[PDB]
């Protein structure tokens, strides 16, 4: 456990003590784990990268980088906290606030962006101090991994327009991904930066391969193996996309460092790894929306 | 006796799980590592077979006159036709001690290089220590086998 | 904190752990009532996606949800119910034997349709049935269940000699002789290091479905390229077969058995004492 | 099977624009290998490395050496592919044995709208290991490899037997075969003695347009009429997916449309077999890219010289030699050409440019000998071996030994023969000095041959006896008045262990990228001779030389 | 051929010469250990152990330190050899097989070989079912009983029928020459001179050099077998009592100052095993002390 | 930890016994999971194969099917460490020797390259018992992804030789400054070619149907390019994006497949996996307790669990 | 040129003509240039006075 | 490395071109890696520099 205080800062309102009341149980990112903390360290203000406020990029930088707590008890003049990345596995049981979806008996919840939900929901916002905690949403791998590719699909769609991808049903209900009214033209904006990362490392290195295995297999086991599993698949891929697109070896093998440098990167950026798990005892085995969960260390 | 008042019985069918296994016919490591350290011209009558030339009308005075030289020199590698037996198991007497090793071949002074279905006087010089190979019971040295 | 307990309240509709041994190597069912949907989705248009959204419906009918959903999924369902399907008969089919004389086929032909129905449109098996563990207490009422079966790192295999001092209990079943593929014949002393593999055979063998689990003393990344070799049902072309998580560590090479005694004479194998790390899935050729 | 097959993925190349090809299966049996020269012993200690190139027969130059692939199964060869084995199951189809022997597809030069030139060769090579001792060569025109047309009307009787022994299969196991393969049994029953595979190539049947014999048939049984008034194939695949387990595309084209040709080899007489199956991008498949082969150069020049009964080409009218150039406008190389170096219309063009090769470096010998020792010499010596006392007597009879020697030395150069001499160490000394005029073929000159003129590389002959050669190996001994040996850096032949010179009953023959060579005798008795100054080889002669006996290093 | 030597002995026929037989028996005996007054030292130490807790508490050993050295300058305390007790392993008849392992290049003839490869392993004590995978043992099977005691190995070696009987008269060495290394003469390279080098006579048998060169010389059928270098058997459990005599390192890897000479046969280590069926080859995880004076 | 021991076999050089002391906090590859094990199978000798050494992609390939251990206490008697891949559940931290040039962050993961710097090649020897030791080099891990992308390629240029000499390097890299230059002195071909397969054949199954509609905009790429700060850096100079601008195919079936989200799937399953399966898998977390933002060359940081 | 925010030229000959103009020798000089995600990375000389 | 400046003048990468460089004139006659001069008694002061 080794439990680690935040200190709340200065004088605050009754509304600014009750939004610290409405709190009790949420993850909380941090940069380091000095058994004493501020306030400072904790906030949305906290997560200026360049100047300028963070993207979902920017924040999912940090929320692979820095360091999940979760708070059990609240307090006047201090935070507690037992985090999560401290103990041995499977020990010291933390409890959770779910959000729309179940989390399930199992699942291995993971934290991630606010604004793939609702962007000024669980922005809880300190009146007096004037500093906001952007709490991250705990979705279980299976839908997580799913609703992260489903909004960059739907930014191409968005980039440069002429089915809809935002269905997407769950084990019984039906989860509404488009909050439209005024959510869907801050997404795009919001993801903005994303969009651009994900398509860069495709058109580069699809258009680095069909001129390095052309370049490759007369430049031999893995010469005939190449197109042995890909027995038309990439000679068939060499078939439909070489011809519906266009075609020098210094700068070539230059760009394949960089390249699967940019693809080292991604995998650290995406694909968000569980951190947490949910393996409760003696509950219903699934969560509400708003109801707590015994939540245990490792996955 | 076994392991009481009991017989047993150990036959040469006994044998069967020893003798038949494929390395009686492994001698690949034999002739290498005796290859080195050469012999000398050991005067090839029966170490080398000749291709036939001419016909057979004449081909003793070609054998006659080939071997003329080298037939005088010294003697063939049998001996043991006048040796006893454990005079061959004695260090003296049989330089070809040491030449003997399988039961299933032969270790003995042939011709170097020259490929045997060909020529009729091989290039008396260095010499070869090959193989063989054994072919009928019988062609044990009567030494080892008595009469 | 190297002892744990985990609660799930479902049918005995499932496995019926009364119907099955101390040790059994459960499965749950997460997404229960899932897959009408993702029989439509994630697959290509040439599987004719209305085949799953009857399938699974014809498998509640041999088993309304009401409050207790269906789950807690047995180690012996997948075995009988994939024993016609892969490369071992009449010996994984005794494994049937085990469970329509204690648990029920009707509950097994409904799900072996699914086998061949989740499978043909690209619905894989993992990440569907979650691991759970290892059956500790049964609880459980006449009709329905309330089962003990923790989760949760080493403490399931350890929490299995000190509630018995007579001999052992669980002592963790392979549950079939089949089972318990005996990989590393290059034998050497160390510990053991067990995984959950689904080998597939899609459209050759009309989508196989299989389950068995490894034995190996070696890393995820040892295993990757031991998932690679050893193989013979390469020969596909759609694709992401071979699907794997981690069962753990069982820390002991030495306590493994071979035995046929259960309980219909089932071959089964002793495993005493395993860390069970829970490990991830992973898919993709 | 798959060595029929993995190479067709190298015709799968396509790319970069070039002059466009076919692909032909070619099986060399046994007989076929063994008067050729090849060990059958040492190819059965299955994928193989072939290097290939293509040589044209007028004129011009070769093609680079090609890694190719085999599969050399001894079986039957033919029968294999006919009846295959399952390995739980290897009675699945029991047959009549055969040869067996290397399963090698070889590709084709073609035109645009491609017409074949016959009498131009494609060159395989089969390597052993490294050396040039283990390496043969052989030769193969488009006259012997190419059929007009196939013999698939032989796949009709085998398709049905495979149907009646799933039929026969079954009913002999019982119910030992599983769920799948009862079924499949009993749905080619409804559908209608051993597989003896050398019958299709000696039942006279093959291949028809059969357009002409619809309507020679139509209007036969329409006279008999006026005076009156899922497949099986589908089945086959699971009789292999139960058997088997697998799909094994091997066996996939086992079951489509396979042909079976009998040829014959124009060098030793001997017989081989033309392969095509029916999904074959290769030559004669019924999955090909047009263009294909055209029958029409081994019509052209054999008519105008058939029916004007002209027996050899050169004795071609003047009309007749240009009106056939105005038909087909490559064969203005063999008919117009001055002095090509490869002879035009004969057999062994290109046996008769190696002889020449042959008799060239003899006269560059023979007149070199004579060079050096002109009269009475003073060789004193040039190596460094010291006597005994009683020593000195054997050389007394060297004296007397010596002139015999040098005849037999060069008979023995005559003697053998040319595809055996390029084995030795002078045959590709003189091509470490044609690179020089490239890194020739076997590659047995080391990585420092290249270095200075003191590295030699020498042969061995016996001097007494017969005057035989000893060696394998060109035994490349670096040579510092006087200079000591030094050998270089490094399955077990006699002589390879001493010095050049060093002992009685060797001579010892040396030669250089130079081609300085030398002539060691033993006691240090030996000479330089400036070969330089007899080889008179042309270049444009010595260009197609150098370029079948050169390997591009990468 | 193997093939027609198969072929000639179930029959019954002696095929142009004979063999020699050499096992291993085993002897559990009752010792006798006299002792001085005054020879160990024996010292002790202190007991605790708090280890790590494994569920209701550790439990609490406490180990003590001690340890003992040869207070005495020569040979004290010595020893005793009075009963036999049972003979251990039987006097038995089962043969060897050499099929149980890999060793060999096998015949081109590939029909001839898996005519022969059951033809040999039908049904051998110590012939294996679904024979070998490419890494591991045979799997020697289990008969149902076992009545006498474990079993021996009767590995044969090819002789030619007119030696001595006189020689097999004596405790001799069975591969026809002396080559143990006891008789060498410290001159650093006498002990393979009398191993292989036939030119001087036999430290034992003076007036011959071996008795059977098939078995005695480099590279001959005895030397092909058994050798250690050659590692035939390895795969195969099954030990070897001629591996003890063949094997060019493991003679001329002892010493010869002969104060360790005699202690080592006190407690020597064996390749046998007291705890398995046949002769299994001592597994590399255990103890054995035997006496072994061959 | 789940206690592994390794003793002093034979002997002590008496200033080596201090060698193993300063080795304090480093990591030692045995290929087991013992209670007891013998020194033999630690060293670089045992990384050797037969008869050939492994180059610096072999022995990414040798750090493959071995298991890292970490130094906890060093006796005269033995050497106990604690087994990486199971025995990581440590909350006390077991603690690393960080022997590096670069000095890291707070944060990074920390995964293990052999050691192919210029001037830390990590060479202790022992001659009483004849072994040779090469520490591996702990390192961030996008600066670790920055080097095996760089020495395979450079492996690639050993298959092709063609252009001029005068190549890129692949031999200076850049951490905030830091000129960086390793060593290329021999590259196995095996210990490539394996590498380049398993880059060729991954990236196949990383394209897919709906991947090709991505391929169209192309062209839409180099219209943000004038036009923004943003996509003008992301656009790389030494990139083919800006060489390759010098159509949908219809073939539509069904078209209730989400095709374009099915394209991010399968990439990411291969093309995202490009780190891992080519180099050893990260494991090794930094994390100090005193709020110490960064950690110098030869510190002893406190490690955490899998990232 | 260590700032990226601002529209670059729209001619690429211009584009990449005008960065490695400047930036080519910069003590604040961005080499192995401006990742989406890290840092410029400062040029640090060895020795500073 | 002259791609790196001057810590002492950071604005150039030397003052000297003639010598400051690796194999430049200087560094050619005064290093003690060749030693043009010095069998000889008489001290060069530029050996230290």
């Amino acid at each position: 456990c080794f439990e680690a205080d935040i200190a709340i800062p200065s004088g605050i309102s009754r509304p600014d003590a009750a939004a610290l009341q409405r709190c009790e149980g949420r993850v909380v990112f941090l940069p380091t784990i000095r058994r004493q903390l501020a306030l400072a360290d904790v906030a949305h203000e906290s997560f200026v990268s360049g100047g300028v406020s963070p993207d979902t990029l920017g924040l999912l930088l940090a929320y692979r980088r820095r360091f999940p707590a979760v708070i059990t008890r609240v307090l006047p003049t201090r935070i507690v906290a037992c985090p999560v990345d401290l103990g041995l596995t499977h020990a010291g049981t933390v409890n959770l606030r779910n959000t729309s979806p179940v989390d399930l008996c199992n699942g291995d919840p993971v934290s991630l962006v606010p604004p793939v939900f609702e962007g000024q929901a669980t922005d809880v916002r300190l009146e007096s101090l004037d500093l906001t905690l952007r709490f991250p949403v705990p979705l279980p791998t299976p839908l997580a991994r799913e609703i992260v590719a489903r909004l960059v699909a739907r930014g191409i769609r968005d980039l440069n327009p002429d089915p809809d991808l935002n269905v997407l049903y769950y084990n019984g209900a039906r989860l509404s991904l488009v909050a439209d009214v005024q959510q869907l033209a801050s997404v795009n904006t919001e993801l903005r930066s994303l969009v651009l990362n994900m398509v860069y490392s495709i058109t580069e290195g699809t258009t680095l391969i069909l001129t390095l295995i052309p370049r490759l297999l007369a430049l031999g086991y893995v010469n005939a193996l190449l197109q042995m599993q890909s027995v038309t698949r990439e000679a068939a891929q060499l078939i439909h996309p070489e011809a519906p697109m266009l075609m020098r070896r210094l700068p070539l093998y230059e760009a394949l460092v960089a390249w699967l440098a940019h693809a080292g990167q991604l995998g650290d950026i995406l694909a968000l790894a569980p951190a947490v798990r949910v393996c409760t005892f003696d509950g219903a085995a699934v969560v509400q929306s708003g109801d707590m969960a015994p939540v245990i260390r490792y996955p | 006796w076994g392991k009481d008042h009991q017989v047993l019985r150990l036959s040469m069918e006994n044998a069967v799980g020893t003798v038949c296994h494929p390395s009686l016919m492994n001698i690949d490591a034999a002739v290498g590592g005796v290859n080195h350290d050469p012999v000398e011209a050991a005067n090839p009558y029966g170490a080398y077979v000749a291709a036939p030339a001419g016909p057979g009308a004449d081909m003793q005075q070609r054998f006659l006159n080939a071997w003329r030289q080298r037939l005088a020199h010294g003697r063939v590698r049998w001996v043991a036709e006048c040796q006893m037996t454990a005079e061959q198991f004695m260090q003296p007497d049989n330089a070809n001690l040491a030449l003997e090793l399988h039961p299933a071949f032969d270790f003995f002074a042939g011709v170097a290089d020259v490929e045997l279905p060909g020529g009729e006087v091989p290039p008396a010089g260095p010499g070869a220590i090959q193989a063989t190979w054994r072919v009928v019971n019988g062609n044990l040295p009567l030494a080892l086998c008595p009469v | 904190p190297r002892y744990h307990l985990t609660r799930q309240v479902t049918l005995t509709d499932l496995c019926q752990p009364n119907a099955e041994r101390a040790g059994a190597l459960l499965l749950a069912l997460r997404h229960p009532t899932d897959l009408p949907h993702l029989a439509r989705h994630r697959a290509p248009p040439g599987r004719q996606t209305e085949r799953l959204a009857e399938a699974w419906g014809q498998l509640l009918e041999a088993s309304e949800s009401g409050c207790a959903r269906a789950g807690l999924v047995s180690f012996n369902f997948l075995v009988a119910a994939c024993a016609a399907a892969y490369d071992a008969r009449d010996a994984a089919e005794a494994v049937r034997a085990h469970i329509t004389t204690n648990y029920a086929g009707a509950r097994l032909d409904r799900f072996s349709e699914c086998l061949r129905a989740m499978v043909h449109t690209h619905v894989f098996p993992h990440e569907v049935m979650r691991f759970f563990g290892g059956l500790v207490s049964w609880v459980t009422q006449d009709e329905l269940a309330s089962v003990t079966a923790v989760c949760s790192g080493p403490q399931e295999a350890t929490h299995t000699g000190h509630p018995g001092r007579p001999c052992s209990a669980v002592t963790i079943p392979a549950c079939a002789f089949v089972d318990l593929d005996a990989e590393l014949c290059l034998g050497g002393p160390g510990a053991a290091f067990l995984y959950l593999v689904f080998t597939y055979r899609q459209c050759r063998d009309q989508e196989l479905c299989c389950v068995y689990v490894v034995k190996s003393q070696l890393p995820p990344r040892g295993l990757e390229a031991a998932l690679e070799r050893l193989f013979g049902r390469l020969r596909i072309t759609t694709c992401t077969y071979a699907a794997f998580a981690e069962l753990g560590v069982m820390p002991d090479d030495s306590p493994r058995c071979l035995h046929r005694t259960e309980r219909v004479g089932v071959p089964v194998v002793i495993l005493e004492g395993v860390v069970w790390r829970p490990g991830g899935w992973r898919a993709c050729a | 099977m798959n060595a029929h097959f993995a190479n067709e993925v190298q015709y799968d190349l396509t790319r970069d624009p070039s002059s466009p090809a076919s692909l032909i299966h070619v099986i060399i049996s046994s007989e076929c290998l063994a008067a050729a020269g090849v060990p059958l012993s040492a190819l059965m200690r299955a994928n193989f490395r072939v290097e290939t190139q293509t040589r044209a027969h007028a004129t011009g130059d070769c093609t680079p050496w090609r890694s190719a692939f085999a599969a050399y199964v001894p079986a039957d060869a033919v029968g294999a592919l006919i009846a295959p084995v399952v390995p739980a199951h290897p009675d699945l189809l029991p047959r009549v044995p055969s040869a067996g022997g290397l399963f090698v597809s070889l590709p084709v030069a073609c035109d645009a709208q491609g017409v074949y030139d016959p009498y131009t060769v494609a060159a395989l090579r089969l390597a052993w290991g490294p050396w040039a001792t283990c390496a043969r060569v052989l030769l193969f025109s488009y006259d012997e490899l190419v059929p007009p047309n196939t013999r698939y009307a032989a796949d009709g009787a085998r398709l049905m037997r495979l149907c009646r022994h799933f039929c026969r299969y079954v009913a002999r196991l019982g119910a030992a075969a599983p769920a799948a393969a009862t079924e499949a049994a009993a749905h080619l029953s409804m559908g209608l003695p051993p597989i003896s595979p050398e019958e299709q190539l000696t039942a006279p049947g093959g291949d028809t347009a059969t357009a002409e014999d619809v309507s020679i048939t139509q209007e036969n049984e329409e006279i008999l009429a006026l005076v009156q008034r899922r497949s099986l194939v589908e089945w086959l695949d699971r009789g292999w997916e139960a058997l088997a387990g697998g799909d094994r595309p091997d066996w996939l084209w086992s079951r489509r449309s396979i042909s079976v040709v009998l040829r014959h080899h124009y060098g030793t007489k001997q017989r081989f077999v033309v392969v095509s199956y029916e999904n074959s991008v290769a030559w004669g498949g019924r999955r090909a890219r047009p263009p294909r082969l055209s029958s029409e150069l081994a019509t052209a020049l054999t008519e105008a010289c058939a029916a004007e009964r002209v027996v050899r080409p050169h004795q071609l009218s003047p009309a007749a030699q240009t009106a056939l150039l105005r038909r087909f406008p490559a064969l203005e190389g063999p008919l117009r050409h001055p002095r090509p170096v490869l002879q035009p219309f004969d057999i062994a063009a290109e046996v008769a440019f190696v002889a020449r090769i042959q008799i060239a470096c003899l006269r560059a010998l023979g007149h070199s000998i004579r060079a050096a020792l002109q009269g009475g010499p003073r060789i004193f010596q040039r190596l460094r071996y010291d006597f005994g006392p009683h020593q000195s007597e054997w050389l007394g009879e060297v004296t007397r030994r010596f002139p015999v020697l040098l005849e037999n030395l060069m008979r023995a150069l005559e003697g053998t023969a040319p595809d055996a001499f390029f084995h030795t160490a002078y045959a590709l000394a003189v091509l470490a000095h044609l690179g020089g005029q490239l890194v020739p073929l076997s590659d047995d000159i080391p990585a420092r041959f290249a270095d200075s003129d003191a590295h030699y590389a020498f042969d061995y002959y016996s001097t007494s006896g017969d005057t035989l050669r000893l060696t394998n190996r060109p035994i490349a001994v670096v040579i510092d008045e006087q200079s000591k040996c030094r050998f270089m850096e490094g399955p077990h032949r006699v002589c390879e262990q001493y010095l050049p010179g060093e002992s009685y009953a060797y001579l010892c023959l040396g030669f250089n990228r130079r081609l300085c060579g030398l002539v060691v005798f033993p006691g240090g008795f030996a000479f330089t001779i400036n070969t330089a100054a007899y080889l008179s080889l042309a270049d444009p002669v010595a260009r197609a030389v150098g370029l079948r006996f050169c390997r591009g290093a990468a | 051929s193997p093939v027609a030597l198969y072929h000639q002995l179930k029959t019954g026929l002696h095929p142009g010469f004979g063999f020699t037989v050499v096992r291993q028996d085993r002897f559990v005996t009752e010792n006798v250990l006299f002792s001085e007054r005054a020879s160990e030292a024996y010292f002790l130490g202190q007991l605790q152990v708090a280890r790590h807790e494994t569920g209701g508490g550790v439990n609490f050993t406490l180990t003590q330190p001690r340890g003992n050295v040869d207070l005495g300058v020569g040979y004290t305390a010595v020893a005793a050899t009075g009963t036999v007790r049972n003979p251990v392993t039987d006097m038995g008849n089962l043969p060897q097989n050499f099929y149980l392992g890999r060793g060999a290049p096998p015949l081109l003839d590939n029909a001839a070989a898996v005519y022969l490869r059951n033809a040999v392993v039908a049904g051998n004590r110590l012939g294996p079912a679904q024979p070998l995978p490419v890494f591991g043992c045979a799997q020697v099977p289990r008969r149902a009983g076992m009545d006498h005691g474990q079993d021996a190995v009767c590995e044969f070696i090819a002789t030619p029928v007119a030696t001595d009987i006189n020689y097999f008269r004596r405790p001799c060495n069975p591969r026809g020459r002396a080559a143990g290394g006891v008789y060498a003469g410290d001159k650093e390279g006498d002990v393979i001179a009398l191993m292989y080098d036939h030119g001087q006579s036999d430290p034992a048998r003076p007036f011959a050099a071996t008795a059977n060169p098939w078995a005695s010389q480099r590279f001959s059928y005895g030397d092909l077998l058994y050798n250690g270098a050659y590692h035939l058997n390895g795969a195969s459990p099954v030990l070897s009592p001629c591996f003890k005599f063949f094997t060019a390192a493991d003679i001329t890897a002892k010493h010869r100052c002969l104060e360790r000479l005699i202690v080592e046969t006190g407690s020597a280590v064996s390749t046998a095993t007291a705890a398995s069926d046949v002769q299994f080859k001592r597994p590399p995880g255990c103890r054995e002390l035997v006496e072994d004076p061959c």
